[PDB]
């Protein structure tokens, strides 16, 4: 039916978190809900098989209750064809493909809002306030993107170790402002947010430049308060997350609305210090 | 086909609104950062008592939002011709009668006295009910001004919530944050008291603080923490307890709005708005 929906997803904490089901009963309890993620058989074979799991946090808070306001169902899958969202030879990977390419009707996660992923989806008004941010050990100075350290990375010996998780929207950012910054940078690339943090911790980098809102969590969990975002968290090129939902959606409308109010009715504060407080 | 008309409303660091010079022309002027100051004229009452005749005239107006309408019409290849609100407001939904209207910069975009709001304009439920908000063109949220030595903790605490009228607090009249105040029961104790003493504008609060003629001012952070950086007898104090954006203003069947929201997150992209932070927003301290 036009009321029950196909919703993609990416697992990102505290945004998506993924969990295993009960074998017994094989049933998602407590505040989690039903998602699905397609696991493959062998790399020598398309067969794989669609592994029942439970998803919880706080954009799942989100669609639990946009689906009581707007009045859908939904089928909610975890996303296998990259991540987020990045445009390869022309064709889209990761959720947006999943909207572009009409395999969801919508994408709901930790999905930043920019200029060209608006030219292939629509977005929702943004729910949670991100940009491109710092995380350095206490105390290291360095202004801001715009540091000479980052820009002219070579006019320090030694220079700068710096790096962020490529093929985001920060990485995106940063090739189009910054081509020499950018071009250094890649000997840096982190596979994950979890290596960069390591990295950091131990001393083999220096800044990692990622999306504001999971440094700030991660500045919130960290053991002994060490890594901080630089500026008093201080962010560039401010956006948000925001739904992706296909061109001319006819749900866009009912989904802003509904986001807006419970933004205006403080259900928004409520949810972020459900899942988005940290001790430091 | 036709010029955009453009509404905007006086609103400093956003909108600066100055008189011509004698020849009907802008004076010529420089920011901070020794640039020129790009002006547009502006016509909008110069009376603005509640209750009387309001005469327009030109008027001369610049700003963040001024420098964005600029790049907004460059972009996008239209031109324009900028007003100030007639009545002052930014725009909330009343009761008359079980009608409802809307009043202010809100009422201007759905009667057709305008095609865009360019201003400070706060997105929230209630008014995208009735009309298309751009992406957010700045992010920020709710504070409270008041004077130097003035100790409350923020918005929590008990001479807000357990109020009395030895200690006054009020924001502007028909704006976004009246609308919250009004639609959250759990606020209702300070709708209350705030209904009592609300102001006609911005400017009129933030004078009035500095007057100690009212206590504490609530209102848009932008706003606040600029004015704070530049007079050292204000200051805001518990942080944003609030947060929301501006957005620009169009009516739902307009042809703009997909490539102004496109221009907008190009702007933050390209460090474009931080530009403006930098000229307009970001350059005093105390
Ligand atoms: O910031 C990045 O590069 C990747 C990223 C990280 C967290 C949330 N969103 C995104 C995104 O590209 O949408």
């Amino acid at each position: 039916d036009d009321n029950h929906l196909s919703i993609v997803t990416l697992e990102e904490a505290p945004f998506v978190i993924v969990e295993d089901i009960d074998p017994l009963t094989e049933t998602c309890v407590r505040n989690t809900v039903p998602c699905r993620k397609f696991v493959k058989i062998n790399n020598s074979t398309n067969e794989g098989m669609n592994v029942k799991k439970c998803c919880k946090g706080f954009c799942i808070d989100i669609l639990k209750k946009l689906s009581r306001t707007v009045k859908f169902t939904y089928d909610l899958y975890l996303v296998t064809n990259g991540k987020h969202g990045k445009k390869v030879n022309n064709v889209w990977n990761g959720m947006i493909g999943e909207v572009v390419y009409q395999r969801a009707v919508m994408a709901v996660g930790s999905l930043t809002i920019n200029e060209e992923r608006s030219e292939v989806v629509d977005f929702s008004v943004p729910f949670v306030e991100t940009g491109i941010s710092v995380m350095v050990s206490r105390g290291t100075q360095v202004t801001g993107l715009s540091d000479k350290k980052f820009q002219r990375p070579h006019d320090y010996s030694p220079p700068f170790r710096f790096g962020t998780v490529p093929n985001g929207s920060t990485e995106r950012n940063i090739r189009n402002n910054y081509p020499y910054m950018h071009q250094y940078m890649t000997r840096f690339n982190q596979r994950g947010v979890e290596d960069a943090l390591v990295s950091l911790k131990t001393g083999k980098l220096d800044a990692f430049i990622y999306d504001a809102a999971v440094l700030n969590y991660k500045a919130g969990r960290d053991e002994g308060c060490k890594l901080v975002t630089i500026g008093s968290g201080y962010i560039f090129a401010t956006t948000g997350y925001g739904i992706a939902l296909q061109k001319g959606s006819p749900w866009k409308r009912q989904i802003d609305l509904a986001l807006l109010q419970f933004v205006g009715d403080g259900e928004m504060e409520e949810l972020e210090t459900l899942w988005l407080t940290g001790i430091c | 086909s036709t010029r955009l008309k453009i509404v905007t409303i006086h609103q400093e660091p956003f909108v600066y609104v100055k008189p011509t010079m004698s020849d009907g022309t802008c004076k010529e002027e420089f920011t901070v950062n020794g640039d020129p100051v790009k002006k547009v004229i502006c016509t909008g009452p110069n009376d603005t008592s509640p209750g009387s005749p309001r005469h327009t005239v030109p008027q001369c107006c610049y700003g963040f939002c001024i420098d964005l309408l600029i790049k907004l019409a460059r972009t996008m290849n239209f031109t324009y011709e900028v007003h100030l609100v007639a009545d002052g407001k930014f725009g909330t939904q009343e009761r008359v009668s079980n009608k409802k209207e809307w009043n202010g910069m809100m009422g201007e975009l759905l009667s057709g006295q305008a095609d865009m709001i360019v201003a400070p304009l706060t997105i929230n439920n209630e008014r995208a009910q009735y009309i298309e908000f751009s992406k957010p063109f700045k992010y920020q949220g709710l504070t409270i001004l008041v004077k130097k030595g003035t100790r409350i903790t923020g918005i929590n605490d008990p001479r807000l919530r357990n109020p009395s009228d030895k200690f006054i607090y009020a924001t502007v009249k028909q704006s976004s944050v009246d609308i919250y105040f009004r639609r959250q029961v759990e606020l209702s104790t300070m709708y209350r008291h705030m209904e009592k003493h609300n102001y006609e504008s911005a400017a009129e609060a933030i004078q009035a603080v500095r007057d100690n003629k009212l206590h504490a001012f609530i209102w848009d952070s932008a706003v606040l923490e600029f004015e704070a950086s530049q007079k050292c007898d204000l200051v805001t104090t518990g942080e944003l307890f609030f947060r929301s954006g501006f957005g620009i203003g169009m009516r739902k069947d307009s042809p703009w709005k997909q490539n102004v929201s496109l221009s907008i997150l190009k702007s933050h992209e390209n460090g474009f708005m931080e530009d403006l932070d930098k000229t307009w927003v970001r350059y005093q301290e105390c």
